[PDB]
Order: C-alpha cells, then structure tokens, then sequence
C-alpha cells in the first residue's frame, strides 16, 4: 500500500542513481552489468546498431578513466533516461532454460 | 528417362537423413 | 474404429498348411486387389563349402536366364506380359524369392515359379556372361565402403565358422564354378522342408492351398567362436574413415532378443542432414549435431540363428575420431547403470510405432511369414509384440546390458585414414568404468 | 473401415477423412506453394522455407516442440516439389490430438527470430549437396530452365548468390502471400470425420490474399550443355508434353509404357521396350535409356533420358530417337499397349494400393480437383485411350519445339541441329 | 527427480573400504584379535 510514498521512493532511486558514478561517465544501467551465461547470448541477439553505440561508450568510457577525468557534468546521464534494451532480450534466455532446466527435471 | 514411378524428383527433410525421387 | 487397444485386435490372422514332402503353406488375407507371392530359402554360405563359398550368389542370377521347360529370356517375356514386377534377393541366412503381382494370374506365378525353383536351364553360355559380370562386379564392389567394412567386420568375430565368409564369395572359385557343383547345391538344399511358401493379398488360404497345386517341393550347422581382436585396413588417401564396433549376442529365438531392441532405439542415432538440431532428446544426436564428432552414425542388430549383432556404425573426421568413441563409450556404460524409466518410455514408443509402421504394404506383411516361418515358425505374434513391450523393464535393460555389455571383449573393424583409433588396450579398459 | 469422406468447407478447403481401423494415425496438409511462386529476389525461399519446419513457432519453444514428438513417438515430414509442399505428421492411433495440435501451431503460429534465422545459412549446402550425388538430379534440375523462361525454371534448391539474401521478413511475407484457407487443404486418414471437422474450421480460418498464379511457366525451349567430368555424358531430348489431367497425359503415360522401361524383373534388360532393344540391338557395350514424361498443372513435359559413354550418346540418342520415329510412322502394336496398360492399371494400383503414397494421392487430387476418383474409373478411364492418340501423342513429340540438356565430357556430344 | 540408482548401493561399498583403509592404516581401536593379534 505505497501511493505518495512511491512517489517518494523515485527520489533517493534518483538520488541512489546520482550517487554512483557511472551516471557521471556517460554509461547506462544495462552496459553496467556484470557478465553471465544468459549476458552471453543475450550479447548474440543484439543488432549492431545498439551493439556499436555499446561498444564505442564502453570504450569511450576505458580511456576517461585511464585519465582520471570524469565527463562534464553537462553530458552525464540522465535519471530520466534509461535504456532498458538489455533485458526485453534478456528474458528470453532466462525463460526457455528454465524449460529445459524443469522439463528436464521430469 | 526417369519419372519412373511418378512426376518430378522430391525433396524431404525431418530426422532421418533425406530422400531424392524421379 | 481404429483404437490402439481394439487396433490389435481385428486383422487377417495367420495362416497355415503344410504338403506332404515338406513344403509349408500359410498366408494372410488383406481384401487387396494384389498378391506379394514369394519363397523363402534358409540355405546359407554356412551350408556353402569352401568352394560352394558365393556359388548359390552365382546360382542367384542364373534363374531368371531362362530355365528348362523355358529358355533363356522367355521366362520375363511372360512375366513383364501380365505387368506383374518381379524380384529376387538373397542372404547369408536366407534366399527370398518372390513376386508381386494382381492376383488374378497367380495360377501360372507359382506354377511359372515352382518351375524356377527346381527345373533350371544350366548353360555355360549363360555361366561365362554371368562369370564374367560378377567378376567385374567384384571388382567394382570395393566402390560402397559400407558392406566393404562388415565383411571385415564378421570374418573378425567368427573366423573358423562359414559364416565368417564372403555372401558373393571369394573371385577366383567364381572362375573355377562348374554348374556341376551348383547342380549338388541345387539338389542339396533345394528340398523341402527347407523350401517355404506363403504369400499375401486377397488371397484366402485354403484357395491358395488348393492352387499350391501339385508341383514338388523337395525330398548342418554349428555354434560359431566369437573373436576378441581388430582388423585394419589403413589407407590414408580417402576423406573419410567408416568405423565398426560389436559385441556379440543372443540368436534369433531368444527372450531378450526383444529387450534390447529398445535400448537402441534410446541411445538412438544422428546424421549430417536432420533438422533436429541440438535440442534432440538423443545424447548423441545432440552431441553428434553440436560439435558435429561425426558426420553420421546408426546402430545396428542382426540376430543370427544362434547368435547376435550389437553395434554402431560411424562416420567421423580422421581427427575426430577418438572423440566420437570416448562419447560412444558413455552411452552404453551409463546405461547399465544409472539409467531411468523416463527415458525408457519415450523409446517404448518409438519401436511400438515402429513395429507398427514396417506392418503396411503388401511384401513386407508377406515378408515376415517366410523368415519368421524359419525362424519362429508361423508366430506372428502381432498383438503378443505389444504384450511383449509391456514386459520390459528399467532393471531388465540394466541386467540385460549388465550381461551383454558391462567387461566384455569388443569387435573391432575399421577401414582408413583410421590411424588416429586408439589401441584395442584402451578400448578394452574402456569397456568397463572404473565408476568413472 | 469407412470409405473416403470429404467434405468442402466455407472456406473451401477441403476436409477429406477415412476411418481406419488400424492403431496407425496419420495427418497431412497440402500447399499449393511451389518453387514457380518464387520470384527473382525471392528465389529459394521455399527450399530455404522448407528447412523453416523444426523452428520455434508463436505458439511455442521449437524445444518443447522437438522433445514433444520424440518422447511421444510420433514423427513428423515436410515435402515440397516444383509445386504443392506437404505437411505430413503420423503417431499412434491414440495421441494423434497433442501432435495434431502442434501441426497447427507451425504453419499457424510463425517466428523468425533474427539469430534464430542465421544458423540455417549454413545448412542449405550441405543438404543442397547430398542432392546432387545423383548426376541425373544436377540434369534435370538444369532442364526445366532450358524448356522454359519463368516459372518451372525455378529451382527447388538455391543458387548460390542468393544465400546470403533471404531475411526473415521476405520469408515472412511469403508465409501469409501465399497461405490462404482457400489453398490450404487437409487430410485426415485414420481418424473420424468430426474430430478432423471440428478443429479445421476453428484455427485454419485465415484470409484471403491468395495464390499469385501469373506464372504460366510460358514453355520455351532451347538447350544447356555443362562441360564436365564424368566418364558417362547424360542428356534428354524434350518436345513438351501436355497438362495433368487429361486423355493426352494418359496417352503418354500411355506412350512411356510403350518404350519407357522400369525394370519389372532384376536385373532384366526390359525386352518388351522395343526402345532398349532397338537400340540395343545397333548399339554396343553397356548403356541405358528410359523414357521422361512428367506434368505439372498447366503443362508438363515429355522426354526420355540417355546414358551413354563418351563416343555412343549421339547414335545412342539418334537411334532411339530414329526409333521413336518408327513409331510416329504409324508402328503399333495393340497387345503391346494392352500389354502396356495391363502394366500401367496394375503399375498404378501398384503405385496407389501404398497408403502413404496413396495418402498424397489423395490430396494429390484435392488441390487439383477437390474430389475423389476411384481408380476402378481411372481404370476404366485407363482403357479410354485411343492408340491413334498414342499414335499422334509421339508424333507431337516429334512435331514440335524440342530441347535438350548434357552434362558431362562433351567432346563428342552433339547438338540438336544435329537432330 | 530424485532417483538415485544403483550409485545407492555403489556408494555403499565406497564408505565401508577406506573406512576399512583407516582401520587397515594404524587407528585407534584396536580390533579384538580374531585371527592372532600380538598380545
């Protein structure tokens, strides 16, 4: 039963947001993520179109920090913006394993 | 000249390897 | 209806009669317009001596050359004048002769092939063509790898038997055949009870019997050693190297003959060109298609008399091969023990509909009777089968394989660039876990 | 049990069902959709298409699919020609519904899923390959282009180039092109009407759209040699034969049984083909002819298909060829084609008396016609022919435009200004 | 699922050697002699 709340939750999400820095490199939340076997082929089905501009920030992002310069603040990310184009792939993987995994079972 | 049991050759693929035809 | 159950239910049944010199009558009535009609005949190269060794082979061409009261190419002219195709084949075990045809002219078919049977034109003009074909089949035979291998492949188990031999036979006796020594073997085994009848359509069986028709029918064996060896023959220039290995098994008649139909069938079999992919249910198949080890492979079971075949067949790159065997190895052993009654299902289906399917068309149902006839006699025991898939069970295939796999002594045949197969000390050692 | 019953539909698609009593249960499904609705950039989508079957469907997983029908012990088919591609299913008596169910959900529920699509490029090959052991298999492939312009040409494999080309979405549009419940027809065999009645309608009610029949195939003759290496050349000569479904057809398939020889006994040099022997007879050490008739809807073609060694092929056609003038001068023999027609009514039962076979058969008529022909009628219909028909019927062969197609070591190969 | 086949009884001898092993080592107990056993 959360109403106002909810809409004080987004705050510190914002704030929490804009307390790790790779909100101030330039990255998004999905480039962030640690790897893992659905990461793998979740990577496959990834058109280049995104998967470039995923490369090139990442890349973009490695040499700031060998140089110890954050980006102006003006071009941090956005709270308000986030793209989320990792997961809709990312459930995929997720789902039909899980098939596998109990249909296996018996 | 092979039609030979039937019209024109085939072509089948499932499990089991294929099959050709006249 | 059709009801699997009630399905078994309503067929033609079984048919038999049996003459007086030994020739046996059965047949089955399918309400068809057309009769499959053929013999079957259980002189074997294991009856051929060493010099009879591929002379009945020779003799398999030589019928239909014309024959005594019908010389040479009159007997076709009237069988291609009914339209009625006609075949013949024969087998180490086995001889089959047989037609195919509507069975309205059937009156002449047995009588124009009961003429065959016996009364035979022999005409070296006939032998020297014939010897001469064979000789440049012989020849050409080494162009299909696969039977090239298996005739390794038994002379390797069952050296010392005749069954170990060639079916067509070393060459050079073909050069020395003399129809003489036919004419022995054509009376030797030619008689009854060794001739067999039977034939199916919308023949009846007593209007066959009756039209079986005064003609004539007619008037040695051993258990064979079993060989824990290899054979190679290493050649280097081809692209591919075929691979063979067997153990052994029980005979035709024989209880567990059945229970070990379906462990094949489980561990299944793959080939280059499926579109299963690698989601397959078969641990080869999905493998075999991931990694591609082979190029292709199935599992095969001949069930002699007295004695039966169990193995693959496969196909692989010539450095792919160790990795194919070290899988192979995996199947059978983890079977023996760790095995599921899951699994067993999904191959108790498969030979039931299987069995089922082989069931349609005219020849195969009258194909059955003649070899099961020699075998098991006139049993077709069509719903039994079913009763039979009922009786198997998860400890059945572990004690049966238990038997016939776990700690044995492997076949080996192989044919080149082969070099990479390991030493028979592995396999041998691979043959048992060590509970890895 | 029950005799054939089908029954048109709304839609028009033809629901045809027996009752068997036997435990086996089997389905099929015909498509109008032929390798002569592929266009010059949709070339070999159906030869792809038809490796489309095992994917992952929109109803479900292609995995749950493909462990489905093993661990239930049914099997499933797909087959395709120039012409109509076929669905086929069987499994036991029993589960036939599961299975059934899933028939559906493939043609019904597509998904081409971009990664899920590149792993076939691979396949093509390999399957496309294996089809071409058989040199007479590259032969033909290469004729239909010689006697025709557009449709027939069309390959049922593809052309290299075109690998590489064909995205999801041009399959996708091909799959709704050309899939109308006008076209699609079904097949029951071993199960009840109802059942089969009730599901038909409920699912397989789509449009609309259909059929694209602009190609006529517009028959154009010419001939093709392919300079290659094989001991034994091949070639066949074809002026071209008429439509399915007609006395002509029959009066070649006819015409064929008068010098076109299967083997009716093992190993025989079929004596009774005048066309063998009155070649072999002039002619020397081993060869083959057979004679090549073949239609398709709106047209198909006669021909016969030489095999030869590298000097013999021409007399080797020149002489058969010679000899089938014979016969267009007026040669017949009325026991021979009786004869022949005993081969052919027998040839045909024996053809159709297989279920299976006889199962295509079946919508083998119904995408053609929609009805059922017992083959007593076919029979009786087999004894229509005139000879004078069978007479003139060569003689178009002779008449008219004619085409040719060799492959092999060409050096003494000739053409048909030689003819 | 969970079947666990004849691993059950496999298992079962494995315990039992190496157990065997330890008391075959050295040990502690002793092993009331049953066969001599020095005194």
């Amino acid at each position: 039963a959360v109403s106002a709340s909810s809409r004080w939750l987004e705050g510190i999400r914002k704030w929490y947001y804009n307390a790790a820095g790779f909100n101030k490199l330039g990255l998004m939340r999905d480039d962030t993520i640690h790897e893992n076997d659905d990461v793998k082929e979740a990577i496959r089905r990834l058109p280049e179109n995104l998967y470039n501009d995923r490369v090139f920030r990442i890349k973009r992002a490695l040499d700031l920090s060998m140089r110890q310069q954050i980006l102006p603040k003006e071009q941090w990310t956005k709270y308000e913006e986030d793209k989320s184009y990792l997961e809709p792939y990312l459930k995929e993987v997720i789902r039909e394993r899980k098939e596998r995994e109990e249909w296996a079972k018996k | 000249g092979q039609a030979a049991g039937r019209p024109l050759v085939a072509s089948v693929s499932l499990n089991v390897p294929a099959s050709v035809r006249y | 209806t059709a009801t699997y159950a009630q399905a078994l239910q309503s067929v033609p049944e079984t048919q038999v009669s049996q003459l007086d010199n030994g020739l046996r009558v059965a047949s089955e009535q399918s309400s068809q317009p057309t009769c499959t009609v053929g013999v079957w005949i259980d002189a074997g190269s294991r009856y051929e001596s060493e010099k009879n060794n591929g002379a009945g082979y020779f003799v398999e061409h030589l019928a239909f050359k014309g024959t005594k009261n019908r010389p040479g190419n009159a007997l076709e002219k009237e069988v291609e004048s009914m339209g009625a195709h006609l075949n013949a084949y024969s087998t180490r075990e086995h001889t089959a002769y047989y037609i195919k045809a509507l069975s309205k002219d059937l009156p002449k078919a047995v009588e124009l092939l009961a003429d065959i049977v016996q009364n035979c034109s022999l005409e070296d003009s006939q032998i020297e063509k014939e010897r001469d074909v064979i000789l440049q089949e012989l020849q050409e035979n080494d162009t299909s790898m696969r039977d090239v291998v298996f005739n390794y492949l038994h002379a390797t188990a069952f050296q010392g038997t005749p069954l170990a031999q060639s079916v067509e036979g070393p060459s050079e006796n073909v050069r020395k055949l003399s129809r003489a020594d036919l004419t022995e073997y054509l009376s030797r085994h030619y008689k009854a009870p060794r001739m067999v009848l039977a034939a199916a359509g919308g023949l009846e069986h007593r209007q066959l019997l009756d039209l079986a028709q005064k003609h004539f029918s007619g008037l040695t064996l051993s258990p064979c050693r079993f060989t824990g060896s290899q054979i190679c023959h290493r050649e280097d220039g081809l692209p591919l190297a075929h691979v063979a290995i067997a153990v052994e098994g029980p005979g035709w008649a024989h209880p567990d003959n059945v229970a070990l139909q379906v462990a094949n069938a489980i561990i299944g079999h793959y080939d280059c060109t499926y579109g299963g992919g690698a989601h397959l249910s078969s641990p080869l198949a999905s493998i075999a298609a991931t990694n591609k080890l082979c190029q292709s492979f199935q599992t095969f079971n001949i069930c002699y008399a007295d004695t039966g075949l169990l193995g693959a067949h496969f196909v692989c790159d010539h450095m792919s091969i160790d990795d194919m065997m070290f899988v192979l190895q995996g199947q059978w052993m983890r079977l023996c023990t760790s095995a599921t009654e899951s699994e067993v299902l999904r191959g108790k289906n498969l030979l039931r509909n299987a069995l089922v399917s082989h069931l349609d068309g005219t020849t195969p149902v009258c194909e059955d009777i003649g070899r099961s006839l020699l075998t098991y006699g006139r049993r077709i025991p069509l719903a039994e089968w079913e009763s039979r898939i009922a009786e198997v069970d998860a400890r059945v295939v572990r004690e049966v394989c238990s038997k016939y796999f776990y700690d044995q002594c492997p076949a080996v045949a192989g044919f080149g660039p082969i070099e990479q197969l390991p030493d028979y000390n592995r396999i041998r050692s691979g043959m048992f876990w060590l509970r890895f | 049990p029950q005799d054939l019953e089908f029954t048109r539909l709304p839609n028009g698609l033809v629901i045809a069902s027996l009752e068997n009593y036997a435990p086996a249960s089997r389905i099929g499904l015909f498509i109008k959709a032929g390798s002569r609705y592929e266009n010059s950039n949709n070339l070999g989508t159906s030869h792809l298409l038809r490796l489309a079957s095992s994917l992952t469907t929109k109803g479900a997983s292609s995995f749950k699919i493909t462990r489905g029908i093993e661990a239930v012990g049914g099997k499933l088919s797909v087959t395709s020609t120039r012409e109509n591609m076929a669905y086929t299913v069987e499994c036991l008596r029993d589960d036939v519904d599961i299975l059934m169910e899933f028939l559906l959900n493939v043609t019904t529920a597509p998904e081409f899923r971009r990664w899920e699509v590149a792993a076939l490029q691979p396949q093509l090959r390999i399957d496309k390959a294996v089809a071409l052991q058989n040199p007479q298999a590259h032969v033909i492939e290469n004729l239909h282009a010689a006697a025709y312009r557009n449709a027939l040409a069309n390959s049922l494999y593809c052309p290299d180039y075109r690998i590489g080309k064909v995205t999801p979405v041009e399959l996708h549009d091909y799959v709704q092109n050309h899939f109308t419940s006008a076209r699609m027809a079904l097949i029951g065999l071993g199960v009840s009407h109802p059942v089969l009645k009730q599901v038909a309608e409920q699912f397989l009610n789509i449009r609309g759209g259909l059929g694209l029949s602009g190609a006529k195939a517009k028959y154009h003759g010419g001939e093709i040699r392919e300079q290659n290496g094989d001991s034994l050349v091949h070639a066949a000569l074809v002026a071209e034969s008429a439509a399915i479904g007609s006395a002509e057809a029959n009066a070649f398939s006819v015409l064929q049984h008068v010098l076109g020889a299967g083997p009716h006994v093992k190993r025989g040099s079929n004596a009774t083909s005048s066309l063998y022997q009155a070649v072999a007879k002039g002619v020397h050490q081993p060869f083959d002819v057979s004679a090549f008739n073949a239609s398709y809807s709106d047209s198909g073609l006669f021909g016969f298909y030489t095999i030869s060694q590298a000097a013999s092929a021409g007399d080797v056609i020149k002489a058969a060829y010679n000899q089938v003038k014979t016969i267009a001068q007026g040669n017949l023999s009325n026991p021979d084609v009786q004869a022949a027609k005993n081969k052919l009514k027998a040839g045909y039962l024996m053809s159709v008396e297989s279920s299976e076979g006889f199962l295509d058969e079946v919508g083998s008529q119904a995408l053609a016609a929609g009805s059922y022909t017992p083959p007593s009628t076919v029979l009786q219909q087999i004894d229509a022919v005139a000879d004078a028909d069978v007479i003139n019927a060569a003689k178009k062969f002779v008449s008219g435009r004619k085409s040719m197609a060799a492959s092999g070591n060409l050096g003494h190969t000739p053409f048909i200004d030689e003819l | 699922r969970q079947l666990a086949r004849n691993w059950v009884p496999t298992a079962s001898l494995w315990g039992a050697v190496g157990a065997v092993g330890l008391v075959w080592a050295t040990d502690w107990r002793l092993i009331l002699d049953w066969v001599p056993y020095i005194n």
